[PDB]
């Protein structure tokens, strides 16, 4: 019994020798035995690998004291509907030098913000891990025929966080003490969430006593939507999955039953748009 | 396509340790609320008549200790995060670690909480001879 998370998406046909192996599953067959590994002298270590390592299937169902839930109950996101904010992602698909995962593309917000990230995925290496651009293609089809010159417009994950904090900063500010992002099949959103998002004790802003919303790598530093300026990181979201509350079909399926103002434009921000709209009139009529 | 590199049992802890801002102290906090330890370390068929240092080249557990693949007693890469020291480059990946019988149910918060003696080679408090 596996998981998908953390899979190695390289094309390598052996496996890694027991001191680079993150885990047991991962080492060579050539070193397995009797459930354990062995050492062989002469068979040395890989100096030179790039392994992409696939950020699909995180699972945030974690108990720890003073730590908040990521995902919270409906009755908890009706009481913050003024930090709703609606989001979505389309992704690429890993080529190659590594296939098996989707990575960031187009980020799409209800604010009506899109923002092209460029191909960016976890490459392990006999040092560490390596956070850069790989090869990606976009989905194969023609419904994704728009995300193709995406592909050469995209930013570095650097300044899309900082765009991402500025944003929910400008929208939030003025309305409440935290971000609801609202999902439909959250799956990808969550891993596209690992590019901007950190998690952790419950944090007050450093120019004022409001909670902490932001978080800076450069100085260690905390903030609210009001002090964020400069910020890169996302602290402390809060979400819920739309699509887990009983809905038969897709989303614009179900988003048509109730509104009739917003069309599929077939872009990230569109659908991001319609999983707000669906969650506000399934909660409050 | 594709070669699974986990197991689901370390999904939860890998997941909370990969969003945090301080993993370390992330794994410490989940462990005290009851957590389990991470688990599929490469845990290694040895001879146990090896030197009993902490780091090795290859495996050197003695009676007393249980030998193990480095890069999977480390939480930064089973969690393929950034690591603490300022080259960003680790330590136990590459090298074989040796971890007391006593605390072989949980590497990778032995090597988290544990500092090898620069003197002797072998663990403080864990068979470090010297003051
Ligand atoms: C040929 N590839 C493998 O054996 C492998 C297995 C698990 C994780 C990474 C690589
Ligand atoms: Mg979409
Ligand atoms: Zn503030
Ligand atoms: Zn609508
Ligand atoms: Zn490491
Ligand atoms: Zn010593």
């Amino acid at each position: 019994n596996v998981t998908g998370l953390f899979k190695d998406c390289s094309k390598v046909i052996t496996g890694l020798h027991p001191t680079q192996a993150p885990t047991h599953l991962s080492v060579d067959t050539k070193f397995k035995t009797e459930g354990l590994c062995v050492d062989i002298p002469g068979i040395p270590k890989d100096m030179t690998y790039r392994r992409l390592i696939s950020m699909m299937g995180f699972k945030m169902n974690y108990q720890v004291n003073g730590y908040p839930n990521m995902f919270i109950t409906r009755e908890e996101a009706i009481r913050h509907v003024r930090a709703w904010i609606g989001f979505d992602v389309e992704g690429c698909h890993a080529t190659r030098e590594a296939v098996g995962t989707n990575l960031p593309l187009q980020l799409g917000f209800s604010t009506g913000v899109n923002l092209v990230a460029v191909p960016t995925g976890y490459v392990d290496t006999p040092n560490n891990t390596d956070f850069s651009r790989v090869s990606a293609k976009p989905p194969p089809g023609d419904q994704f025929k728009h995300l193709i010159p995406l592909m050469y417009k995209g930013l570095p994950w650097n300044v899309v966080r900082i765009k991402i904090v500025q944003m929910l900063s400008d929208t939030l500010k003025n309305l409440s003490d935290r971000v609801v992002f609202v999902l439909w099949a959250h799956g990808f959103e969550l891993t596209s969430m690992k590019y901007f998002v950190k998690i952790g004790p419950e944090r007050t802003c450093c120019l004022c006593d409001r909670r902490a919303t932001c978080f800076s790598t450069a100085s260690d530093t905390y903030a609210c939507w009001h002090h964020s300026i400069g910020f890169d990181y996302v602290y402390n979201p809060f979400m819920i999955d739309v699509q887990q509350w009983g809905f038969t079909g897709n989303l614009q399926s179900n988003h048509d039953l109730y509104c009739q103002v917003h069309g599929n434009a077939h872009v990230a921000s569109c659908d991001a748009i319609m999983t707000r709209c669906l969650a506000v009139h399934e909660c409050f009529v | 396509a594709g070669n699974a590199t986990e197991v689901p049992a370390n999904s939860t802890v890998l997941s909370f340790c990969a969003f945090a801002v301080d993993a370390a102290k992330a794994y410490k906090d989940y462990l005290a609320s009851g957590g389990q330890p991470i688990t599929n370390c490469v845990k290694m068929l040895c001879t146990h008549t090896g030197t009993g240092q902490a780091i090795t080249v290859t495996p050197e557990a003695n009676m007393d200790q249980e030998s193990f693949g480095g890069a999977s007693c480390c939480l930064y890469c089973r969690c393929h995060i950034d690591h603490p020291n300022p080259k960003g480059f680790c330590d136990l990946k590459g090298k074989y670690v040796q971890i007391p019988t006593t605390c072989a149910n949980d590497p990778v918060g032995f090597t988290l909480k544990n500092t090898v003696c620069t003197v002797c080679g072998m663990w403080k408090g864990y068979g470090c001879s010297c003051d």
